[PDB]
């Protein structure tokens, strides 16, 4: 898998802006949207992997992702918490 | 004022309460998705119990559904029944008249002082599919109608208002309109409604633009009688490289819808810029670059005039003077004299040698390239100059460019010339 | 003269609004899951490969991102507001998460 | 209960999550006690600003 | 004003001095780049004398 | 202008507090006593509290500076200051 931040597209973006109330879009914003959800993602993803790593396991599990998630105060509700 | 013509030109077709469907599918919102939580503004309803008028979603009301072009929809919506939102259903037209001036035909007028952005009246017809749209139209080009009908509802759906509509067909084609159409939602259905531009007075009458797709016909000549008028119907072009310059001054300059081509596909095509196409700004390169044939077509010469009219450029006169020096036929130069050139070639001078946008040397050259047809055409009386007095031109231009003597000295030879011919007679008036 | 005249365009803002009201009454995922999916697995093997992902933590990762994001952006709308603007730039998405402390 | 008002306003029988995010936010005291917590396929309330608008 | 139509056929005014009259109507209305020779700006000008 | 400098170089280099002891003491009683009556205090929680206070509202000025310098502004508004606590979360 090679360079696929670019698969979250304008579109999607855009309507993940329109969700917020957002009117207009600037054409620079794509790349900031991008490079902070690869922060957040890869945060998350790094907790989920530690706690996947010391349950001597090989498949990341949902339980893991809401786990890291509640620990960031960020708890996620619907997914066996 | 002109007589009211409403009820002969409500007897030339079928009057229409609503819009007709050739068939249930065409015409539905969202191209037939049926939006079950249909969109509900949270107006609270306004009734002043005096008149019994509910007065949600005015005007000046903050109904999200008015501001979204949506019709609230009475049972459905929190605003209640009898919203002031329902103008399409209620259908509250503006009070209009039917009337005929100039070389228009019937034309709509107000009968009332109309508010800015008042809804004025809704654009009636039958919806019909393409391919019946174009059967339709077929039918019409057989029987040589002069008058468009068709408007695009949105993509594969159109309205005709030949035989069946409502007033609004009779609406004529304004360059500079003072209303414009625009579309609306009406509950899963789709509207075309006609909105004020600005505010319009009684006896006014009420125009939008046309923004007509010709696809393929012809052009026909405007007659609106607007100052920015372009002279002829029609939109955007079909693709680009189709003009540069406007057809009668490009025409003028001899160049044609191949010449047009030409310079486009031969830079545009490789890498060198050209802007869309917007005659407000004359590219000189393109006028530089045209080649120059010698006029012989007295339509060819009216162009050239409406060019000299119209045209400031002083690159564009340059070359139309240079196509003049080639051209040496006497009948065109007759006609160009009862066009009277000479009042047009006054202007071409004042701006270039009296207002200085350029360089002497240059502007020197220019007179020198427009003195020589001047000492060239056929002339017999002094009534022909009359009509233009270009002499007190030559006069002022060759007394600010004294210094320059070759100038002088043409204009000397071309003001004697002149002085030698006859005077025709005009009729003494009382006193 | 058979031509038709056209409908125009909407002005901007308009659809805008539509849209608006639109994408906040309905819930459906923003977001489409395989190149999500394909970029939750960029990011996972950089730390260790032969990691496999259930469907179920690809789907809660999708929605904490989603949330994220439109929390992001309604404090990112409140701080153009602020500056009497309309429009969004990056300098209120790092203004937003310098007072929210997420940068520092 | 919250939740089966407002589905109750929405004419459905069928509790979602959608109902359960709209009873958490649109009351104070619920919002501020679940203050950090995302509510999965819950969406979000409907806020357009006042000068976001045209005038 | 150009049409096939005349406005001086509905007159009692001979088919050969309807420039006559056209120079008449053209001389009323003071007008001053009009040449005998322009039947154009002859017809014009009649036409807005008897149909301002 | 430059008195204003010498005052942001002084007291950002200055440790002390600069909320006033006794009305900062009567304050906390006045508020603690509409919870319960005769309530009695502790120096060090009232220390604590006017402490703590003290960094809290640094914070807010700070980031409030922040929202000010966005709207191409150098005078505080209270908009800034209910920008900040809605950014933050307070209500
Ligand atoms: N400004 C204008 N100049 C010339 N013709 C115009 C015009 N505006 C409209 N038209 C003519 O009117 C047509 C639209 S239908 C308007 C009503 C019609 N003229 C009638 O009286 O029955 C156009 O296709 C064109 O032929
Ligand atoms: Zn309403
Ligand atoms: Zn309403
Ligand atoms: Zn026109």
């Amino acid at each position: 898998l090679r360079d696929n931040i670019q698969g979250i597209t304008k579109p999607a973006i855009r309507r993940l802006a329109r969700r917020g109330g957002v009117k207009r879009i600037s054409g620079l914003i794509y790349e900031e949207t991008r490079g902070v959800l690869k922060v957040f993602l890869e945060n998350v993803i790094r907790d989920a992997v530690t706690y996947t790593e010391h349950a001597k396991r090989k498949t990341v599990t949902a339980m893991d992702v809401v786990y890291a998630l509640k620990r960031q105060g960020r708890t996620l509700y619907g997914f066996g918490g | 004022y002109p007589a009211d013509k409403t009820e002969e030109a409500l007897t030339t077709f079928k009057t229409l309460s609503q819009n007709s469907y050739q068939n249930k599918t065409l015409g539905n919102a969202h191209n037939g998705r049926s939006t079950a939580d249909g969109m509900s503004c949270d107006c609270e309803e306004n009734w002043d119990t005096v008149s019994g008028i509910n007065n949600a979603c005015g005007e000046y009301s903050e109904c999200i559904n008015r501001l979204t072009s949506i019709e609230c929809i009475s049972g459905t919506c929190s605003c209640g029944d009898d919203c002031q939102n329902q103008r399409f259903q209620k259908k509250q037209y503006a009070p209009i008249a039917v009337f005929e001036t100039e070389k228009k035909g019937y034309g709509v007028r107000a009968q009332a002082d109309i508010r800015q952005d008042a809804f004025i009246y809704e654009y009636l017809g039958e919806v019909i599919d393409e391919s019946t749209f174009r059967k339709r139209k077929e039918n019409y080009d057989n029987q040589g109608l002069e008058h468009f009908y068709f408007m695009m509802l949105q993509k594969g759906e159109f309205i005709d208002a030949t035989a069946k509509g409502g007033l609004g067909r009779f609406c004529n084609h304004s360059c500079r309109p003072n209303a414009y159409v625009d579309k609306w939602e009406v509950g899963n259905k789709l509207r075309m409604g006609i909105f004020a531009k600005r505010e319009i007075y009684k006896g006014e009458e009420i125009c939008f633009d046309y923004n007509v797709d010709r696809y393929g016909a012809n052009p026909q000549k405007c007659y609106c009688g607007e100052d920015n008028c372009i002279g002829f119907l029609g939109g955007r072009t079909q693709t680009d490289s189709a003009n540069i310059l406007p057809v009668p001054i490009a025409e003028a300059l001899g160049s044609t819808n191949a010449q047009e081509q030409r310079w486009v596909r031969l830079m545009k095509e490789q890498n060198k810029s050209i802007k869309a196409s917007d005659y407000s700004s004359i590219n000189e390169d393109y006028v530089n670059s045209l080649e120059m044939r010698p006029i012989a077509d007295k339509d060819e010469a009216s162009k050239v005039t409406s060019a000299l009219l119209k045209t400031q450029d002083y690159i564009i006169l340059r070359k139309l003077i240079e196509r003049v020096s080639l051209t040496k036929d006497p009948e065109v130069l007759k006609e160009i004299v009862r066009l009277r050139g000479y009042q047009c070639v006054a202007n071409i001078l004042t701006m270039i040698v009296l207002d200085q946008e350029q360089q002497q040397v240059d502007v020197e050259s220019f007179t020198l390239s427009v003195l020589d047809m001047l000492e060239s055409w056929p002339n017999s009386s002094r009534n022909r100059i009359s009509s233009s007095q270009i002499e007190s031109v030559l006069e002022s231009v060759k007394t600010k460019l004294k210094k320059i003597q070759p100038i002088g000295k043409k204009i000397n030879s071309l003001l004697n010339s002149w002085s030698k011919l006859e005077i025709s007679y005009k009729i003494p008036k009382s006193q | 003269t058979g031509g038709v005249m056209k409908p125009h365009r909407y002005r901007p803002g308009t659809v805008a609004l539509r849209e608006i009201r639109r994408y906040q009454k309905s819930t459906e995922l923003l977001i489409r899951k395989l190149p999500f999916q394909r970029l939750v697995r960029e990011i996972a093997q950089d730390f260790k490969t032969d990691l496999r992902f259930q469907s179920a933590a690809i789907g809660a990762l999708q929605e904490a991102s989603e949330a994220y994001l439109v929390g992001l952006f309604e404090d990112t709308n409140l701080c153009a507001i602020h500056a009497k603007r309309v429009t969004i730039m990056p300098k209120d998405i790092q203004l937003a998460r310098r007072i929210r402390g997420e940068r520092a | 209960e919250l939740a089966g008002n407002a589905a109750r306003d929405n004419k459905k029988t069928r509790i979602i999550p959608r109902h359960l995010q709209l009873a958490i936010r649109n009351d104070e005291e619920l919002n501020k006690l679940l203050g950090r917590v995302t509510i999965a396929q819950g969406g979000v309330l409907p806020n357009i600003q006042a000068v976001l608008l045209p005038k | 004003p150009q049409g096939e139509m005349d406005l001086l056929d509905s007159t009692r005014i001979h088919p050969e001095d309807y420039s006559l009259a056209r120079k008449m109507a053209a001389d009323a209305l003071d007008i001053e780049d009009i040449d005998d020779d322009d039947e154009s700006a002859m017809r014009n000008a009649i036409y807005e004398m008897v149909f301002p």
